[PDB]
């Protein structure tokens, strides 16, 4: 097959923000919230 | 008022240093390249 | 006239691969299923 | 019931440690609840797959593997046999105002963080800061002669 | 017999009509030519004067179609000779 | 959580390694900062792959089994695994100034690798040329007699 | 890096081969180049396919099978093993040349004279390199005199 391990090895021209923050929160997920009780 | 930049990054996005260029081979490069080699000739510290 | 040397088959098998958070995805394809042939064949030739 | 790739494994497992010690046998007649009789617990062993989790849990040493293959069988015993088998661990008196001691620090690593970029970002970091300066004349001299 | 199949030389077709737009001859020989200005920046007094290039699809198609390499001819071309070793019709046909 | 996969593989290797010495367990407690016991450390294997990888890169005998099915089947585990574990490869104080004179070899070495093509080509032309001169006059008999 | 899945069979094996035999010694330092100590050699077997091979080809006692797996795994290592693995066969005294054994390296000089043309100009070459250094001079001073 076609192999594409020489151009898989790439790099992204990376460029800085204005302003930080929000940087190791890429894969997190808490438990859903429940509702109040009903009565 | 530094001469030497304005002729480096105009052999670099061109592809000639000493000869002339015609009208019918002209290709493109992308502002990200341009930038990217602009960061290595005329540094700072300030991305903007 | 002698039409056998002056083509050859229809043929391809290829295959696609690619690591998807970090899980290891492949796909492989037939030369029919390019075309949008349902039936299979052998007996189709290509001129050269 | 049990399926029967569990059940070769787990069925002389259970029935070689009474044989090793009958001692264990009125232990898990207690545990599961159960006759005394090893008949009685191996049918209900053969019968039940919780029960057969709680009694390869009650047996520990020759029954790992076998715990471990119905776990890797039967997926849906896992939720309720960890819920039916739970002891709680013994809290240390000191260990909340030994704690405490840390906020004011760990707010400090943080804040290292958001700069550096992700947590294993700081470590590589605080790794090639921390490395011999060989390296740093070695990569310089591989880009002199012309390598990258 | 020999039966057409429509359909199937439609997509061909149909795929090969943007491809022979983007491989015309005429627009490798320019990229030659710039490629090679670029380069010199000398005066050809020197390195062996000057150098020349021909390509013959004409002939590359007949290798194709009598399922022959192209580039042993061209390997020849250089010495001249041809070699013994291959039989009588495959030197008739690398010396035409 | 550690799959059973893993934790069939991982468990007993580490069982067995704490019952030939006891000498690995303050190591490993040391190492990854739990308990000295080994049901504490134990748990610790059961609880966190990181922590049971760990482990066994520390025992360093019986543990590449259960290392490497462990890279197997947690393939995320391996980069901050991999950041956890570095040790300086240590430098010697000629490598550099030893390094610096092969410049004049490896640039002829590269050239003659592109004028023939690659470097498995150029290793199977210095095998041609190193190989016997009897050799060529066999293979021009077997020309001359037909044998292509 | 390596493979797990051809680590596990091929770590252990060449592994017994060191605690079975310590004259392997002098083979992998003379084939691979590396550092006389044994578990330089295992980190440069576990970093470097190209020489996990090498240490597969070596030994033919247990090593066969874990080579075999190897070559199926990874098919970008076959022709540089197929390259580096290689003896020239001395001579057999009588006339059939047959291709058990010559095979490949009358396929060696064959591809050798695809790449170079002619068989009489790769001998020619072959004879021009082993020529002395004289030469090279007294043809250069009589192309500085104004001959050619």
């Amino acid at each position: 097959p076609t192999s594409m391990k020489a151009l898989d090895h790439t790099s992204i021209a990376s460029v800085a923000p204005l302003e930080r923050g929000s940087v190791d929160t890429d894969d997190r997920n808490s438990a859903p919230r429940r509702g109040a009780n009903f009565s | 008022c530094n001469p030497e930049i304005w002729r480096k990054l105009t052999a670099y996005i061109t592809g000639s240093s000493n000869r002339a260029i015609k009208a019918d081979a002209v290709g493109k490069v992308p502002p990200t390249a341009i930038l990217e080699q602009l960061r290595t000739l005329a540094p700072s510290e300030h991305e903007l | 006239w002698p039409w056998h040397e002056a083509s050859t088959e229809f043929a391809y098998e290829d295959a696609y691969s690619v690591t998807i958070r970090n899980k290891r995805y492949t796909a492989e394809v037939k030369e029919f299923e390019l075309l949008g042939l349902g039936q299979r064949r052998e007996r189709v030739r290509i001129l050269k | 019931m049990l399926l029967p790739v569990v059940a070769r494994a787990a069925v002389p497992a259970i029935e070689s440690a009474i044989a090793a010690t009958p001692g264990l046998v009125s232990r898990i007649a207690a545990a599961i609840g159960s006759k005394v009789s090893p008949s009685a617990i191996l049918a209900a062993v053969k019968s039940n797959p919780v029960v057969a989790g709680l009694t390869l849990a009650q047996i520990g040493s020759t029954g790992y593997d076998a715990y471990q293959q119905l776990l890797e069988n039967h997926p849906e015993v896992a939720e309720m046999l960890k819920d039916l088998s739970f002891k709680a661990d013994e809290i240390q008196p000191d260990f909340i105002g030994n704690l405490g001691q840390y906020r004011e620090e760990l707010e400090l690593v943080e804040d290292a963080a958001r700069f550096v970029g992700g947590m294993s970002n700081l470590i590589r970091l605080r790794q090639a800061l921390e490395l011999d300066i060989k390296y740093y004349g070695l990569k310089m001299q591989l880009n002199d002669m012309g390598y990258r | 017999f020999l039966d057409v199949e429509p359909g199937i030389s439609d997509r061909m077709s149909a795929t090969l009509a943007p491809i022979g737009n983007t491989f015309a001859v005429s627009a490798f020989v320019k990229n030659r030519t710039a490629v090679y200005e670029a380069v010199s920046q000398r005066g050809t007094v020197n390195s062996n004067g000057a150098e020349m290039t021909l390509g013959f699809p004409s002939v590359v198609e007949r290798d194709y179609a009598l399922d022959r390499d192209p580039m042993v001819a061209i390997a020849a071309l250089r010495t001249g000779i041809v070699d013994e070793s291959l039989e009588a019709r495959a030197s008739n046909d690398l010396k035409r």
